[PDB]
């Protein structure tokens, strides 16, 4: 019962450099939205990474 | 033109599914587009779907 | 980064329970409060019933003498009835009650791995004097909701819709903390109601490591 659907991905579609697509198709009923709430509410809050702040 | 009859009694437990009719009182009349499962429901600060 | 420990578990009842988690910055403390309602309603170790066995009666429309309400009732009430079994996977609970009074769940015989978490429950009423009514309940460790007619044989068994959900509602609220010298650090609350079965914190636990080994797959351990 402890055990999960774990998912694997089938591509990683990419169409330039800067913009890609990801998709993982098992995962599990409402875990998809989860992880991708997460993920994204995470890399917009917090990212390491230098920008121009004072000119 | 008959001998006997036999009379079977099927009782069966409808749940309620995607695609029934769902009614108020006041006449808002709707199907149930979907079960959405309970932590994709919204939920208030007491944390009640 | 700052990394949120389990600095406090507070129990105000058995039921309602709270845990906290003191450091965290800002943004990731709603995310894991959002993250972490969502992976323990969805999906968490419970031990609802699962079949029920009555000597007496075969379907549970009809009913038997001297209880007060029908078979279909005490079915309902007996998914209502929540225990946690430590060791077993799998368990079978005997329910044995003769003369009038109610049949409170701790009426059931109970081995030592299978402990009741409300004994207050109530399954039926034996109104007769003499109506005395034996039960095996069957208890399975399970995942989710699963209905009735997904699963699947003597025509004496009967099946009830079995809910494996401890937790009934999950409820964080994303309050700052004060650290001595720190800012921008808020302290994660999840407000737990749960029928008792699973510990908080160790549903905690279980939730986070479900929750990473979903991340895992995103990227290698």
């Amino acid at each position: 019962v402890t055990e999960f659907l774990k998912p694997r991905l089938v591509d990683i579609e990419q169409v330039s450099s800067t913009h890609a697509k990801v998709t993982l198709e098992p995962l599990e009923r409402g875990f998809g939205h989860t992880l991708g709430n997460a993920l994204r509410r995470i890399l917009l809050s917090s990212m390491p990474g230098c920008a121009v702040t004072e000119v | 033109g008959v001998l006997k009859i036999v009379k079977v009694y099927l009782a069966v437990k409808r749940r309620i599914q995607p695609g029934d009719k769902m009614a108020g009182r006041h006449g808002n009349k709707g199907v149930i587009s979907k079960i959405n499962p309970i932590e994709d429901m919204p939920y208030d600060e007491n944390g009640t779907p | 980064f700052l990394k949120p420990r389990l600095v406090d578990i507070e129990q105000v009842s058995s039921t309602h329970a709270k845990v906290t988690l003191e450091p965290l910055e800002r943004g990731f403390g709603h995310t894991l409060g959002n993250a972490l309602r969502r992976i323990l309603l969805s999906s968490m170790p419970g031990c609802a019933v699962t079949e029920v066995e009555i000597d007496g009666v075969l379907h549970e429309y009809s009913t038997k003498e001297g209880v007060q309400e029908d078979i279909l009732e005490i079915l309902l009430n007996l998914k209502g009835l929540a225990v946690r079994v430590q060791g077993k996977d799998e368990v079978i609970l005997t329910l044995n009650k003769s003369g009038i009074g109610p049949v409170t769940a701790a009426d059931i015989t109970h081995d030592g791995d299978v402990e009741i978490v409300k004994p207050q429950h109530v399954i039926c009423h034996l109104t007769d004097e003499n109506a005395s009514i034996s039960m095996r309940i069957k208890v399975q460790r399970g995942r989710g909701y699963v209905p009735a007619s997904t699963r699947i044989r003597p025509i004496g068994r009967l099946l009830v819709d079995a809910c494996y959900s401890p937790v009934e509602r999950i409820a964080y609220n994303v309050e700052a903390a004060r650290v001595e010298q720190r800012t921008d650090l808020d302290k994660l609350v999840i407000e737990m109601e749960t029928n008792g079965t699973i510990d908080p914190e160790e549903a905690i636990r279980r939730a986070a490591t479900i929750l990473a080994e979903q991340l895992e797959a995103f990227v290698d351990l």
